[PDB]
């Protein structure tokens, strides 16, 4: 405990599974795809801008979807709908693979997404922030927490 | 005096805490990682009588890996070598620690494992945009000794 | 446990004596005086992880200069440069201790003093001969703080 | 206190002045006359064979003298007598003067005939191997410490 490494980190529940991961560089791309299908992730959201080439990852059969949106910012509302849509078809495709969400600050709107998920799945937003801030410290600004709270389940997965 | 001081040392590495103790970044030995190894870098590592170096890019903030001196050996100063070469060499693992953490559980985790070092980070709240965290510097054992013994 | 058991660490740095904690000769690090520095012995100091490497002539008890690794600063592997030349462009400090000597003194010592180590000696009755000071081999000040931490 | 060097010692007593050396190579050859002349020796007494040429310290004026003996053993009565007729003449050439003697171990039977030249000018067996210990420790093996309590002066300095 209380030392760490710069390193994915993985939420699990029901048959839902979340990755956060790091950015790489092209420089280390072959090896961060292997990381990916070490975990079984069939897709990927970019939800922050980079620079490498997708085209390795999708050349081995990960789904990557670029959807960036302003730094420290609420998703936006079609972000939330695409998401959770994603979310259905590509678990409805294979239970218990994993969706990979990454950023290149792992704090913040990747873990937004993943909350987002947990609410319209179940547990109690002051529960669902808990079990991300455990997993990584200090985990969403204050803009993000009154979006997760102001938020309401249908409850649609 | 003394021994007596230094108990109170022990006593008080519950209470004191990383940000207490750490060589801050201004005062690091490291290296951009674009570095070549010629003559004079090379003199300017082993002059600077650390075994552990961290390696950034572009920013003196952005830890990316670690050069140990062991990692040297067989270089030739102007193969010009550069350090990312050496660096893709080798998996050193680079540890983080948080700037909360008190000294008795990082003396115990220095006692444990594998690294002597650790770079220290704290959260990041004010800002508009997204949370990261914010390098600080470094913690070794050796730190936390020098509380014992002063 | 813990904190407690470091307590008595200190308490007992008045007990505890240099023959406690030192590294014998037979694992210590050090080169001949007569030794090239070549890309394969520069390499195997760089591999040792020491900063202060003892130099001896020709029986390994004779301890006769300090190389540290500043030393290496802008020597070219196969210039062959031989040991003795660089250990000849700089007086390095070598310091002595007493295998009696108990572990607060010492600690000490090092908190004041220039070297982080010393070597070790007793005299020696047994024998026919003169009396000598024999050579055990180094404490420093990690070995000091390893009672404590442990 | 309690951490020291490869250096040489002195002995201080009315105006008797003496130097215990450790032995140099030709290699600091040079080095080791300007030690001497720092102290102000006059003499140096080789009691333990050595390997260097004497002739660059005699030729910087310093009378040498080679005197071995047997290791661990007492003076034989030649070499005392031609020690103490020695220290005359040469305190007598320069009242505080130093004589340096040498060995290859400076413990031994080097500071034995600076015991000899003490207890032949004032202070008692008991007293005189103290002053020696307290500068280098554990002075004399048990042969010389014999020797030394055997020993009378008549009283000739
Ligand atoms: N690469 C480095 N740059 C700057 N300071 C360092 C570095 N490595 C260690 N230190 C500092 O040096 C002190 C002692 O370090 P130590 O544990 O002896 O490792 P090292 O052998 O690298 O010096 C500590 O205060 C530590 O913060
Ligand atoms: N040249 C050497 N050869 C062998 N062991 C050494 C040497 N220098 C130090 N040590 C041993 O390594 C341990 C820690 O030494 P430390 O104080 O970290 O110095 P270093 O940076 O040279 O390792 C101690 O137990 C010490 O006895």
């Amino acid at each position: 405990f209380a030392m760490n490494r710069p390193a994915p980190v993985e939420i699990s529940y029901e048959n839902m599974r979340f990755l956060i991961t790091h950015n790489p560089t092209n420089a280390t791309l072959n090896k961060f795809t292997e990381e990916l299908k070490k975990y079984g992730v069939t897709t990927l959201v970019r939800v922050c801008d980079a620079t490498y080439d997708k085209a390795p990852v999708e050349k081995e059969g990960i789904h990557v979807l670029d959807w960036p949106f302003d730094d420290g910012a609420p998703p936006p509302n079609q972000i939330v709908d695409d998401w959770l849509n994603l979310l259905k078809t590509k678990f409805r495709e294979e239970p218990g693979c994993c969706v990979a969400v990454h950023c290149v600050a792992g704090l913040g709107r990747a873990p937004v997404l993943v909350a987002l998920a947990l609410i319209e799945c179940g547990m109690k937003y002051e529960d669902a922030v808990q079990f991300i801030r455990q997993k990584r410290r200090g985990a969403f600004n204050s803009k993000q927490l009154l979006y997760l709270e102001k938020y309401r389940p249908k409850m649609r997965l | 005096q003394g021994p007596l001081n230094m108990i109170q040392g022990v006593l008080e590495l519950r209470c004191r805490t990383v940000e207490d103790v750490l060589t801050p970044l201004e005062d690091c030995f490291m290296l951009d990682a674009s570095t070549v190894l010629d003559f004079g870098v090379l003199a300017s590592i082993m002059q600077s009588g650390h075994t552990r170096i961290p390696v950034y890019e572009e920013e003196r903030s952005n830890i990316v890996d670690m050069l140990y001196l062991k990692d040297l050996a067989f270089v030739d100063p102007e193969d010009c070598t550069p350090l990312s070469t050496i660096t893709r060499f080798y998996n050193h693992p680079l540890h983080f620690v948080f700037n909360d953490t008190k000294l008795d559980a990082v003396l115990e985790e220095f006692k444990r494992g594998k690294s002597h070092l650790a770079i220290v980070q704290k959260v990041n709240n004010e800002g508009e945009g997204d949370p990261f965290y914010e390098v600080l510097g470094l913690v070794t054992l050796e730190d936390v000794i020098e509380e014992i013994i002063r």
